[PDB]
């Protein structure tokens, strides 16, 4: 029931490229502000993955790559060592007064 | 409120505001179209009507020439009056990105009668087009059947005192454009209706209780925008403006105010002045200074700083406010020779340090003059009393309430020799003044 | 920087109990904080927003009217009483700080472990 789309069928061998699509409406994202995004391995709490869609933090590699344009975020990922198993989460600010998320998306590796 | 009376250092803190840290700005496009009353003509003598159709006329050809840029360490010192020049800088930008043919045609297709019809540019910002058509309603029903002939005498008055109070905002906007040279210093009533006003606030891209508090004060939010021409393009006269975005809010605030402290034996003195004084916020974990005083301004529990003018500093400042005797970070102070009757005025209280040659006291606007002041560094609250004279210049307290404290302290300026005391400086550390003191000793 | 919470466990439906969060900052009344809270199987889902000091709160239009929030920066604690409860609030919950960047925009970070809460029967 989130109003924040995106495929929850990724997966695939390790090593290539796996892009991640949210999309919204004009509402939702615009052009006004971003999306963040968060990961979430299960057995301990998620953390920020990316935020202000290309600002990395300090702990992550630079595997992960993400960009905004129009309404739709894309997220790709390259270089798939195992441990990089996790769900996927946006956010927004749409004017419903409210701090929707996304649908989430698993990812794993074969 | 929370007021802290520091006598060591003779220095008042005071702290309790809530914070409004000014950080983004909104660019919002306004166009208002007037049609082809450049083939329109009255040639049947005078009238009301000829008049204020030669008045708008007039305006609008005037409104031409103007066309934007030329009409086409000492903290305080560093960052005085540079958040205007920012700010203007930033105004002048975002009007050369949106001066563009290829743009303004293409926000008027964009616009056409959907009022609000939020666009980009070339390298992308969220502008809001708005048109205002009353005007051309006016003339497209009422006006152009009315004229005949060039008979602009009608009998029927009613039109032409409607087209007075209609043209009467163009004409009020193309004033102030000609009375600022482009540059206008504040917001007028006529640039932003409530309504128009209300719905730049809703659409400005922020969280929600910003929003609550850009809408419920939103008059010295008018006070604090400003509204720039770009120029007219067919029939429409377009012009922009720009909205502070408050990004930070609910904070705490505190404000610091210093006298110089002067130690004094056999004739000799001695004095130092903090020179720290002013703004302090917190965001993000990290502490912003505003020397300046214009740069921000309070108002009930609130105050409302400009991040533009702000510098970046870290906590440990703070514990030079509490523990300036132990503490580590050498934040800035100035030696004298010679006292300065300089009158503290804090937000709550007001400090007086008056020395030698002059005479200070207090006064009671029921009573009068309460009691005389000793000599040195001088706290009064507005609960003991009401003004405050020094020689024949009197200086009014607020009655704002609050609670105080007094942090007792033997003060810094008696643990220096006068005989010893260096040479005049100016944003020096106190640690520098007293190594100086060891170097001049030694 | 680490936090935690508590306050949760086996609860009936209807009843108000208290979430208390205990986050141990370096100081306190810079940051906004949030609630967010994870449906077991399902995905997350903001519940609150609260400002720092107790004036400029918001909350899901699900959750509205239901829930109360406040916090105590002397004592550096946080505090939600809930209420009026149905079934499907049975979630882990998290207190999130409010890193905020160069706009009233903000994003989660420095999450808590959380407390997982049943509702139903």
């Amino acid at each position: 029931q989130s109003v924040l789309t995106q495929p929850p069928s990724v997966s695939g061998a390790p090593g290539q490229r796996v892009t991640i699509s949210c999309t919204g409406s004009s509402s939702n994202i615009g052009a006004g502000f971003d999306v963040h995004w968060y990961q979430h391995l299960p057995g301990k709490a998620p953390k920020v993955i990316i935020y202000e869609n290309s600002h990395r933090p300090s702990g992550v590699p630079d595997r992960f790559f993400g960009s905004k344009s129009g309404t739709s975020a894309s997220l790709s990922i390259s270089g798939l060592q195992p441990e990089d198993e996790a769900d996927y989460y946006c956010q927004s600010y749409d004017r419903g007064l409210d701090w929707v998320f996304g649908g989430g998306t698993k990812l794993t590796v074969l | 409120l929370k007021e802290s009376y520091l006598e060591e250092s003779c220095s008042t803190i005071t702290e309790g505001y809530l914070s409004v840290l000014r950080t983004g700005w909104y660019t919002n496009v306004f166009t208002l179209e007037v049609g082809d009353v450049e083939n329109l003509t009255c040639a049947d003598g005078p009238s009301l009507i000829k008049t204020e159709l030669d008045l708008t006329k007039s305006a609008l050809r005037e409104l031409r020439t103007v066309s934007a840029d030329q009409l086409a360490f000492v903290l305080g010192a560093i960052a005085l009056g540079v958040a205007t020049a920012a700010a203007v800088t930033a105004g002048v930008a975002i009007a050369k990105t949106i001066r563009l043919e290829s743009e303004v045609t293409a926000i008027k297709n964009a616009l056409k009668k959907t009022n609000e019809a939020v666009s980009t540019l070339g390298n992308g910002v969220r502008v809001l087009a708005t048109a205002v058509r009353e005007l051309k309603d006016f003339v497209s029903k009422n006006l152009t059947r009315a004229i005949n002939k060039n008979k602009c005498d009608i009998p029927d008055l009613k039109m032409a005192v409607s087209f007075s109070q209609f043209n009467r905002r163009f004409l009020n906007v193309v004033r102030q454009f000609s009375d600022n040279a482009g540059i206008t210093p504040a917001i007028s009533l006529d640039l932003m209706t409530d309504a128009e006003l209300a719905r730049a606030v809703s659409n400005m891209p922020t969280s929600a209780g910003q929003i609550k508090l850009m809408l419920e004060n939103r008059a010295m939010v008018r006070r604090k925008g400003f509204g720039i021409l770009i120029g007219v393009y067919g029939s429409s006269v377009i012009y922009m403006v720009q909205l502070p975005i408050f990004g930070v809010i609910d904070t705490p605030c505190w404000i610091v105010k210093a006298a110089p402290s002067c130690s004094e034996k056999k004739g000799n003195y001695a004095c130092l002045l903090r020179e720290d004084q002013g703004w302090y916020c917190q965001n993000a974990g990290s502490t912003v200074y505003y020397p300046n005083e214009k740069d921000c301004e309070t108002r009930g529990d609130h105050v409302f700083c400009d991040t533009a003018a702000g510098i970046n500093v870290a906590e440990q400042s703070k514990e030079c406010n509490i523990n300036i005797s132990t503490t580590n970070y050498p934040c800035k102070v100035s030696t004298g020779r010679h006292p300065i009757s300089m009158v503290a005025l804090s937000p709550l209280g007001a400090l007086v340090a008056c020395y030698k040659g002059v005479s200070c006291s207090i006064g009671s606007n029921r009573v009068g003059i309460i009691k005389q002041l000793n000599k040195g560094c001088s706290y009064i609250t507005n609960q003991d009393a009401d003004t405050v004279t020094i020689d024949n210049t009197v200086y009014q307290l607020s009655k704002v309430e609050g609670e105080q404290h007094v942090i007792k302290g033997r003060p810094v300026s008696s643990s220096f020799d006068p005989v010893k005391f260096p040479e005049d400086q100016f944003n020096v550390a106190l640690d520098q003044v007293f190594e100086s003191i060891e170097n001049s000793q030694a | 920087v680490q936090l935690v919470e508590s306050g949760g466990g086996l609860v009936k439906p209807g009843e108000s109990l208290r979430l208390s969060c205990a986050v141990s900052g370096s100081m306190f009344s810079s940051y906004v904080m949030h609630w967010v809270r994870q449906a077991p199987g399902k995905g997350l889902d903001w519940v609150s927003s609260i400002t720092g000091g107790g004036n400029y709160i918001s909350y899901a239009d699900s959750v509205k009217g239901r829930f109360i929030i406040s916090r105590d920066n002397g004592r550096n604690s946080l505090s939600l009483q809930m209420s009026s409860l149905r079934v499907d609030d049975t979630a882990v919950y998290y207190c999130v700080r409010g890193l905020s960047g160069v706009m009233g925009v903000t994003w989660f970070d420095s999450w808590g472990q959380g407390t997982l809460v049943t509702v139903s029967s």
